[PDB]
């Protein structure tokens, strides 16, 4: 879908979930 | 799941519980990718060594669920399949390699806070992402140890680990349709699926775009969290051809 | 334990 992996509950209200910034911080490039 | 947390309301809109209608059970995790279809292993439909072969009126699926064994009225919907596909080389007989699967259900599900899809994988972001070290995110109502059942959806975040690794920790032959993921033991952090977890989404957030993909299918480990063994995930994007050949036709 | 779930869906 065009609105795929976007949660209405974070995305969507610009709002972060408590440990997705882990995810981001390891995305070293 | 082990070593994990309780996910937050809403935090994975596309989580499916694979679930038996008598005996009524938790068989499988699975993922929300459009209206009509939800991904799953191969494994938790067909596994003829443990006389495992479901048919689409064997089972239902149920989507937007935070608690494992309540009724979640007015949150959860619950959906009848139509028509399940599996990979047609997918190899229960010695590895799982191909452990992937699709059913399409009989209506649409409606979306909603607690409804959403998941992003498949497009080559480039697989590309980007499908590096050692770099992490995904878990999820599911599996056992929270190998040798107990949680109140509500679990979730953890475990780094992918390089090839080799997770070659030399395991007889199996590991095909390029399997990555691995999970801590190793000097790195001083835990973590893994467990069993019931398994068809549930191995997923990312992409840093390009900010939309979570799935990357993988909780597929299959030795044990649970075991020191030295990794958790094998299906490669989405390696099968994405047969994943849009499916849908395309049917 | 599993809480029952509506009639409707197992019909
Ligand atoms: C699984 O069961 C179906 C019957 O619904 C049958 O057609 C199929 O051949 C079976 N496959 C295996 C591997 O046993
Ligand atoms: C990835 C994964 C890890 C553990 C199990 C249970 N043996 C299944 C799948
Ligand atoms: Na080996
Ligand atoms: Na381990």
């Amino acid at each position: 879908e065009a609105d795929c992996g976007l949660r209405p509950l974070f995305e969507k209200k610009s709002l972060e979930d408590k440990t997705e910034r882990e995810l981001l911080e390891s995305y070293i490039d | 799941i082990v070593e994990g947390s309780d996910a937050e309301i809403g935090m994975s809109p596309w989580q499916v519980m694979l679930f038996r209608k008598s005996p009524q059970e938790l068989l499988c995790g699975a993922s929300l990718i459009s209206d009509r279809w939800v991904l799953t292993a191969a494994h938790c439909l067909l596994y003829p060594p443990w006389d495992k072969n479901f048919t689409e009126n064997d089972l239902l699926v149920r989507i937007g669920k935070h608690s494992r064994t309540r009724y979640e009225r007015n949150i959860e919907k619950i959906s009848m399949l139509e028509k399940i596909y599996i990979h047609p080389r997918y190899n229960w007989r010695e590895n799982l390699d191909r452990d992937i699967a699709l059913m399409k259900l009989k209506k649409p599900v409606a979306f909603s806070d607690y409804i959403h899809p998941v992003c498949l994988p497009d080559r480039e972001t697989a590309a980007s992402l499908l590096q050692a070290g770099y992490k995904g995110r878990v999820t599911g109502w599996g056992n929270l140890k190998e040798t107990g059942q949680p109140s509500v959806l679990q979730v953890v975040n475990l780094p992918i680990v390089e090839r080799p690794v997770c070659k030399d920790s395991t007889r199996i032959r590991i095909t390029d349709n399997m990555f691995c993921a999970g801590y190793k033991p000097d790195e001083g952090k835990r973590g893994d699926a467990c069993e019931g977890d398994s068809g549930g989404p191995f997923v990312m957030k992409s840093p390009f775009n900010n939309r979570w993909y799935q990357m993988g299918i909780v597929s299959w480990g030795e044990g649970c969290d075991r020191d030295g063994k990794y958790g094998f995930y299906t490669h989405v994007f390696r099968l994405k051809k047969w994943i849009q050949k499916v849908i395309d036709q049917f | 334990d599993f809480e029952e779930i509506p009639e409707e869906y197992l019909q």
